[PDB]
């Protein structure tokens, strides 16, 4: 039998490929590219007239299949959820576009946090999955994932662009093609995201905490108490337009301090795991502390994890979680496959799943008969097995 | 070749006749997961039993099929026996005859359904039900004397003289180990440490077994416990969290001697033994005072014998000598009796065969009780 | 001192203040402290770092809400003292705590340290002439004006059912569950995110509560309303933006009657009522079914009484009259009860003086509680 397909889903939109582990991971960032449109158009929007979407998936799907991957779509169907929280559109719509445009011969749909543990051989919690927005923490038990201890933040990195557009604009020399120093704004009213990104992609990094905090002291120059150290060296970014964007070495340092500010807001990038452990059964915390899993492209941001853990550990001493939990370590389990890759692999794994797959799958027929696909959030999930 | 299988509400003690200790000892519990419509991972069992249910407490809803020594859910009870025979013992029920245990003054429906399942479902060659209190005498090798076999479901006192039972003297009390656990949860919550869920109930039961002891003088011990913080001990939970039980440590087991605390509106376990002896013949009372046996695992509280001695002595005549028989191995005293009885060549005649069941019916169990 | 007592309802959601002479609570404000979201080191920003009631409502978008009380238990005492200081402020009531006595409404089955510490505050921090803690369920019966009656008090923090007959509260039949109005708001926020509306900030949690309070109906048949296409009723925010609630409106509160659906190990709101009655004596059970009183704020849901009556009828015995007598002022019933109790001449004996507390100690509050 032929296995299997893997879908774009967020930072993940770039994750087009097909099973097994050998597939290309074709990079689609994914947009249309419709001629009459300003390009590109991101067609990946919630709260969208579905029609608009309809026509978009139709066309994307058509496209991806059409070209991009050899697919011969009638034989392989997988939809990964990288969402649990996807609203019913568009899922309804996704199916809806199948289904009839695309005749779909049963489909199994599955979440990332389960596809996550598949690789470590671990059937237990914690999974933190961070990438395009809205970040999710979800202890997975052996077996049930447990939603009741459900947590979510931005960003992950979508907001880094405001933080960066802004800051780029708060620094400010562009050395324009006329050798003039000019304002960014106004030579440009905006910085396209691709710039922002590029700059980010290669320039942002996460500092060690003892000094991550002096970076914070720059904001807070209290009564002169600043102990924000000299920045690294400045960078001439060449900018397109035959412009040069000079960048302070100091921004590399600040952008990443969003992730980590403590306002009167909780420092949540850092909890999540902590606000959930307090929520979790005591009888399982023993596994959850200690056994942590981090997937998602944004943890490719270097030094992230350093702090991260330091922070967390740091925080474990805040009484509030301390008295509440007592302490212990944390150990990271990590695959060797890259952070982005674990969803993708656990999609490959799934071809193994063929004896099961067509069983735990939602039938085409059913759907043809009702068209109802269960949601965990519905009062009528039909027992599909009636069929 | 025969099997002894005690059908305890708390723990299932199973093994082969002639053995010293039971081969398979596991909790008699079924754990079904709180599964939502969200997809679950692989290696998922619809219903877990015994050590597996105790390991996965977090998600599993633990439901005891036996309530006050009565089988409420028979379908789950069959799954306990199925795990006992096929998995734990690694023996076919068709091969060996099975010796079963019943509490005294139980509903007639239990014996009727019990025999039907073993002969029809499991197709056992023979099955004999025995009284738990009677078996405990074989473990001690004593024909005369009263037994206080206190279980998780119920507590009963059955006086037997020279191997002759006084049915009118038999007393049953619904107060047992499981009710004490629920009482401990409530008073710990008043202290500060809150325990609500089924998984937490089992953790509090494990805490109870370690810390709790019987006081000789309840009022004097609480007065001293209030004054000094020497009795106060710490306990480490599965989580890093540590708890200090305080005065509630010895307060839980008091309910056995004063049921008014739980609100049972009944006499204490020491009063039940005395009341049973008073219902007994005047001549044999002397021997019952001389041979007061304590059986079951609910009498494994440190210093229960000391409190019992004082209370019974106060009730009993001043001239009479009161001797309490409390052997180190009380927990497995009922099963050991079953093993000794099953081993005895005389008992070979007492077995009810499949042929006898088919000819007579399920009513045969009622005729061959006593 | 002869001066009129000040009734204060210790509601996790909204604190209700006023005098025993008052027919209704004049002063009702949310039970939380509002601080600025950004940690302000510089001058020219919001001064005081404390906003309570209308001050919090004014600067709602700027401030960050933190409730000091969770499930009827005080986590941060410093914040609660500031809230109680706001009760005895120039803004609300405008009177001396040294002159007027106080009546508190503590939740049932709380830790003893919570009760002792709460009393300490009003005698040590405040120099109160007299203090008396009363039971929320008992006060509701004074408000209704009947001695006998089951009180199903579904609050924001805690839901508890106390059966009381002829002014006798059965302490063994009392049942308490932590799944209350606050949890429904948390579950609705999850369902609204599943509709595609994020409420990330603590300020946006109040808008989820506002949506629930405005538009939330309990369906008699959930499968018919799930199958039927909704009108998708739009709610308007202070900014002017609209939100389409749709099926989330009625399928959110379902977890009160069916908390196993999401995966919360509890009996349910309809179950706790029935079990609490079943615990009582056979003679009283029929009278308790015929006399049920709804209390608390989480009964104001549209079609609550209709759904509850149906769910109780199926569990309750056949051919029994079930009368659920709901007042129009369920939300404000508890405070009115306190005002009535304080007004009674019997109360004069009930409260404990500051001088008695100084001499006797902390234990005083426990003995006079009941
Ligand atoms: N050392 C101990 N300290 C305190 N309580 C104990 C101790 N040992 C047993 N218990 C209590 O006694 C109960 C039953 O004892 P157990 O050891 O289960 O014997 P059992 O014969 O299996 N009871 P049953 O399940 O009816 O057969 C337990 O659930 C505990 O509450
Ligand atoms: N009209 C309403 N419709 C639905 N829910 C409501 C309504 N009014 C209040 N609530 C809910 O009930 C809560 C109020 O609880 P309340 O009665 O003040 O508790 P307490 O008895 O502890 O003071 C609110 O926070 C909200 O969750």
């Amino acid at each position: 039998e032929k296995t299997a397909v893997v879908i774009d889903l967020g930072e993940a939109f770039t994750k087009c490929g097909f099973a097994g582990e050998t597939g290309p991971r074709c990079i689609i960032p994914s947009v249309i590219k419709r001629a009459g449109m300003p390009k590109p158009v991101r067609v990946v929007q919630y709260n969208i007239n579905t029609e608009e979407l309809y026509s978009y998936l139709k066309e994307f799907i058509h496209i991806l299949y059409f070209r991009h991957l050899l697919v011969n779509p009638r034989d392989r169907r997988v939809v990964i959820i990288e969402s649990v929280l996807c609203p019913s559109h568009f899922r309804e719509t996704l199916t809806r576009v199948l289904f009839k445009y695309f005749e779909v011969p049963s489909v199994l749909l599955a979440p990332s946090h389960l596809m996550a543990l598949l690789t470590l051989g671990i059937n237990s919690a914690m999974v933190l999955d961070c990438g395009y927005r809205e970040s999710l923490v979800l202890p997975i038990y052996e077996g049930i994932p447990v939603l009741n201890c459900w947590g979510a933040l931005p960003l992950g990195g979508k907001a880094l662009h405001k933080e960066l557009e802004t800051q780029l604009l708060e620094q400010c020399t562009v050395d324009t093609s006329v050798a003039k120093e000019q304002s960014l704004p106004s030579v440009m009213g905006s910085v396209p995201e691709g710039v922002l990104e590029d700059i980010k992609a290669r320039t942002c990094f996460v500092s060690d905490l003892k000094r991550g905090l002096k970076i914070q002291a720059a904001k807070f120059n209290i009564d002169g108490n600043n102990e924000r150290p000299s920045p690294p060296p400045n960078v001439d970014y060449p900018l397109d337009g035959e412009k040069i964007l000079h960048i302070l070495g100091s921004i590399r340092d600040s952008v990443v301090e969003i992730l980590f500010e403590q306002d009167n807001e909780e420092q949540s990038v850092a909890t999540l795991i902590l606000d959930s452990l307090i929520q979790c059964p005591i009888d399982t915390r023993k596994q959850l502390a200690e056994n942590l899993v981090v997937i998602g492209g944004t943890s490719m941001l270097p030094g992230f994890l350093h702090r991260l853990l330091a922070e967390i550990r740091y925080l474990v001493e805040k009484p509030k979680y301390k008295k509440a939990l007592g302490t212990k370590t944390f150990r990271i389990h990590t695959p060797p496959a890259k952070a982005n890759c674990v969803a993708w692999l656990g999609g490959a794994i799934f071809g193994a799943l063929q004896d099961i797959l067509g069983s735990r799958s939602v039938s085409k027929e059913y759907y043809n008969q009702t068209g109802r696909i269960p949601d965990w959030c519905s009062l009528n999930n039909p027992p599909l097995e009636m069929m | 070749a025969a099997l002894v299988v005690d059908n305890g509400s708390g723990m299932c003690k199973a093994g082969f006749a002639g053995d010293d200790a039971p081969r398979a000892v596991f909790p008699s519990i079924v754990g079904r997961p709180r599964h939502q419509g969200v997809m679950v991972g692989m290696g998922q069992k619809d219903s877990y039993v015994g050590d597996e249910a105790q390991s996965k407490r977090g998600i599993l809803t633990l439901k005891y099929p036996i309530e006050h020594g009565i089988v409420t859910n028979w379908d789950d009870m069959e799954k306990i026996w199925h795990h006992t025979f096929y998995n734990e013992l690694r023996v076919a029920p068709e091969e060996h005859p099975v010796l079963l245990t019943e509490a005294p003054l139980n509903p007639k429906a239990n014996r009727e359904k019990m025999t039907q399942i073993m002969f029809e479902t499991f197709n056992t060659p023979a099955m004999y039900v025995a009284i738990q209190a009677v078996l405990s005498l074989y473990a001690s090798g004593r024909t005369t004397g009263i037994v206080m076999d206190s279980g998780d479901g119920v507590t009963h006192t059955v006086p037997i003289y020279e191997g002759y039972a006084l049915p009118h003297a038999i007393l049953r009390l619904d107060l047992a180990g499981r009710d004490l656990t629920d009482y401990l949860m409530k008073i710990l919550t008043e202290r500060g440490y809150s325990f609500t869920t089924t998984a937490e109930r089992e953790i509090v039961r494990d805490i109870k077994e370690k810390l709790c002891y019987v006081a000789l003088d309840f009022e004097q011990e609480m007065a001293t416990a209030a004054s000094s913080s020497s009795l106060e001990k710490s306990y480490e939970l599965p989580d890093g969290q540590v708890i200090t039980i305080g005065n509630e440590r010895f307060r839980c087991p008091e309910a056995l001697f004063q049921p008014s605390f739980l609100g049972m509106e009944s006499c204490g376990i020491h009063e039940t033994t005395f009341n049973s002896i008073m219902k007994c013949d005047v001549d044999i009372r002397k021997d019952l005072y001389a041979n007061t046996v304590l059986s079951g695992g609910t009498t494994m509280y440190p210093g229960i014998a000391d409190r019992m001695q004082k209370e019974i002595t106060a009730l009993a005549p001043s001239t009479m000598k009161i001797k309490i028989i409390a052997p180190p191995e009380r927990k497995y005293s009922v099963w050991i009796g079953g093993s000794i009885l099953a081993s005895l060549s005389t008992f070979q005649q007492m077995w009810i065969s499949k042929q006898e069941y088919d000819e007579s019916g399920p009513s045969i169990v009622h005729r061959k009780c006593f | 001192i002869a001066n009129q007592p000040v009734v204060i309802d210790n509601g996790s959601g909204v604190i209700k203040a006023g005098f025993a002479g008052d027919q209704i609570p004049k002063y009702c404000f949310p039970n939380y402290v509002g601080r600025p979201k950004h940690v302000r080191v510089m001058a020219g920003a919001l001064e005081g770092d404390i906003f309570i009631g209308p001050k919090a409502e004014e600067h709602r978008g700027l401030l960050s809400i933190r409730y000091p009380m969770e499930h009827g238990i005080v986590k941060d005492w410093n914040d609660m003292e500031r809230i109680w200081q706001y009760v005895y402020s120039k803004d609300q009531l405008q009177t001396f705590s040294e002159e007027h006595p106080v009546l508190l409404t503590e939740a049932p089955l709380n830790p003893r340290k919570n009760r002792e510490r709460a009393a300490e505050v009003f005698f040590e921090t405040f120099n109160v002439p007299a203090l008396f803690i009363s039971m929320q369920a008992v006060l509701s019966l004074y408000a209704t004006g009947r001695t006998t009656g089951v009180v199903l008090d579904s609050g924001d923090g805690v839901t508890h059912a106390v059966p009381i007959y002829e002014g006798f509260a059965m302490p063994h039949s009392i049942m308490r569950i932590d799944i209350a109005g606050r949890d429904v708001s948390r579950f609705l926020r999850l369902y609204l995110r599943k509709e595609g509306y994020d409420f990330h900030s603590s300020s946006e949690f109040e808008i989820v509560k506002a949506i629930k309070e405005r538009a939330c109906y309990l369906s008699i048949n959930p499968q018919k309303d799930e199958t039927l296409e909704t009108e998708k009723a739009q709610y308007y925010l202070p900014d002017g933006s609209t939100i389409e609630i749709g099926p989330s409106r009625f399928r959110a509160p379902e977890l009160l009657f069916r908390p196993d659906l999401i995966g919360e190990e509890s009996e349910g709101i309809h179950e706790v009522l029935v079990f609490a009655i079943q615990k009582s004596d056979m003679d009283l059970r029929r009278t308790l079914f015929s006399n049920i009183v709804l209390s608390g704020g989480s009964t104001l849901f549209k079609g609550f009484g209709d759904r509850l009556l149906s769910e109780v009828k199926k569990l309750a015995p056949k051919d029994v009259k079930i009368r659920i007598s709901a007042p129009q002022e369920r939300l404000y019933s508890t405070w009115i009860g306190g005002s009535i109790l304080a007004s009674l001449d019997t109360f004069k004996k009930m409260w404990v003086s500051k001088k008695e507390y100084e001499e006797d100690g902390a234990r005083s509050i426990h003995r006079k509680t009941f």
